[PDB]
């Protein structure tokens, strides 16, 4: 489920298909295969419908919370996002080229950029960078264009 | 040691933690972009400099024509300073055609 | 044993050292030369631009001899132009193939 | 009995609070309470996503927002005595490295909406005076105007 992105769904994917033909499976070892099973279910107000579906009903507003953790739960694997963007002596001496480090790393934290990451976190980055990609300069203009029409008037 | 380190981690861990998730989001759709186009400006100021040898070429190439010139004895002392001249007037020259390959 | 699992809830973080590899030696290696030779190139490229100007300093110890020569001074003079137009149009453009990285 | 479940459809856990005082608050239900086989059938379909309040589909749907989205509240804080200084003075200032790059990112993106408008709203200003006969001059401005802008927010 959660270890692995691929696994997850798999269950799911057959499962609107599975869910109703467990209810076909109910007293026969195939739907159409066995004739004692149709006369279990009914074609109108089906005894499934009555307890089975409302408490998979009632599952399912509890499914639909699960699975969408579990859709985050396969989102987080395969992209992580968390909050957007003698001998002794030489211990001690390593720690100084430790700190030496972290400095290039906090360096390397705006080496590439500080005006974009710190003013946005997603510019052109997959989620919505494509989009003021595609517009002529940024999503924002659209939230400038509705009072464009009180301007021009 | 112990326990002065492995707080090292902890510092390292977080050191890494949102290192590594944030810059891959960012360096990756331009790392490859980042160097060429400096590359581009490298190579044109290199291949400037490329000319700029030939242009130094074509001094010493023009010396080839002062040879014509050098056997005159009237120019040639002339020559022999200027000559040492040019000698000097390469280096200004050439140490703009050096580093603009690099 | 809250610092030992701490200990512990450091033989956690030790790993992710073993998570991100595949992905850190991605970043930890392209990144960093690429950005360490535009830093060293960014003294580098500041003093590419600047010796023409000694040059242009170092040209009048040595402007007797181009007049001497029959050319010598044109020679110099066209170079500096085309590196006049390296830094004529001074990464304008190169700002929209940078505004094409950045949005 | 279902007199209250129409008052309960809308919410659950709200509903204690005002379901001591609702029976004496209210009458009318109970008269289509008695009709109890009518009343079941739509209800008893409709009851499994009545038990869950209104809001609290919303609550989850805010668990997709929560995750990687989340614009709640977020939190930002004698030779071995050298390393211990050391290791003090660096992972307090790696913590707030840590903690400065998040302390922004809550309002990191809107920086260049912030940038942008304080630019937009300056210009708006005379433009809202006179306007109307020239938009076709005024729709050339702001499509420069912007690259100016764009030049800061690649700046």
């Amino acid at each position: 489920m959660q270890s692995l992105s691929s696994s997850a769904p798999t269950p799911e994917a057959i499962l609107e298909w599975l869910q109703k033909e467990m209810g076909y499976r109910q007293l026969g070892p195939y739907n159409g295969s066995s004739k004692s099973h149709v006369p279990s279910i009914d074609a109108i107000r089906k005894i499934c419908r009555g307890n089975m579906i409302p408490i998979w009903n009632f599952l399912i507003n509890r499914v639909k919370s699960e699975k969408t953790v579990e859709r985050i739960r396969r989102n987080i694997t395969v992209h992580g996002g968390s909050s957007n963007a003698l001998p002794e002596l030489r211990t001690a001496v390593q720690n100084a080229q430790a700190s030496s480090e972290h400095c290039k790393y906090v360096r390397g934290l705006l080496d590439e950029w500080w005006e974009q990451p710190a003013s946005t976190v997603v510019d052109w980055v997959t989620v919505d960078g494509q989009s003021v990609a595609a517009w002529q300069n940024h999503v924002k203009q659209l939230l400038a264009f509705y009072d464009k029409e009180s301007l021009r008037t | 040691k112990t326990w002065l380190c492995k707080r090292c981690e902890t510092m390292n861990a977080k050191l890494r933690v949102l290192e590594n998730v944030l810059l891959l989001e960012t360096y990756t759709p331009d790392s490859i972009s980042a160097l060429h186009n400096i590359r581009n400006y490298l190579v044109e100021a290199t291949e400037e400099a490329s000319a700029a040898y030939n242009k130094a070429v074509t001094r010493l190439r023009e010396y080839q024509g002062v040879d014509p010139h050098f056997d005159t004895i009237a120019r040639q002392y002339h020559d022999i300073v200027k000559k040492l001249e040019n000698m000097q007037w390469t280096i200004h020259q050439v140490e703009m055609d050096l580093k603009s390959h690099d | 044993t809250n610092l030992e699992v701490m200990a512990v809830k450091e033989e956690q973080y030790i790993q992710q050292y073993k998570k991100y590899e595949m992905l850190l030696n991605r970043v930890g290696y392209t990144p960093k030369i690429s950005h360490r030779e535009l830093v060293e190139m960014a003294e580098h490229r500041k003093e590419l631009d600047k010796m023409t100007k000694p040059v242009l300093d170092t040209l009048r110890s040595y402007q007797d001899l181009p007049p001497d020569k029959a050319l010598a001074a044109l020679a110099i003079e066209d170079k500096k132009r085309q590196f006049t137009a390296a830094e004529k149009y001074l990464e304008e453009v190169l700002q929209s193939a940078l505004e094409t990285n950045d949005e | 009995m279902s007199s209250a479940r129409l008052c309960s459809l809308v919410a659950e856990l709200g509903y204690e609070g005002a379901g001591k005082l609702d029976p004496d608050s209210f009458e009318w239900p109970f008269q289509y309470d008695d009709a109890r086989p009518i009343l079941d059938w739509i209800c008893s379909s409709l009851r499994p996503s009545n038990v869950l309040s209104l809001a609290e589909l919303s609550l989850y749907e805010q668990f997709q927002r929560d995750g990687k989205l989340l614009e709640g509240d977020d939190q930002a804080y004698w030779p071995l005595m050298k390393e211990l200084d050391e290791m003090g003075k660096i992972n307090s200032k790696l913590s707030t490295a840590v903690e400065e790059v998040t302390l922004e990112h809550r309002n990191k993106r809107e920086i260049v909406k912030h940038h942008a408008k304080d630019v937009e709203l300056q210009r708006r200003v005379f433009v809202d005076f006179f306007c109307n006969p020239e938009r076709l001059r005024n729709q050339v401005r702001e499509l420069n105007a912007l690259v100016r802008a764009r030049q800061a927010s690649s700046s």
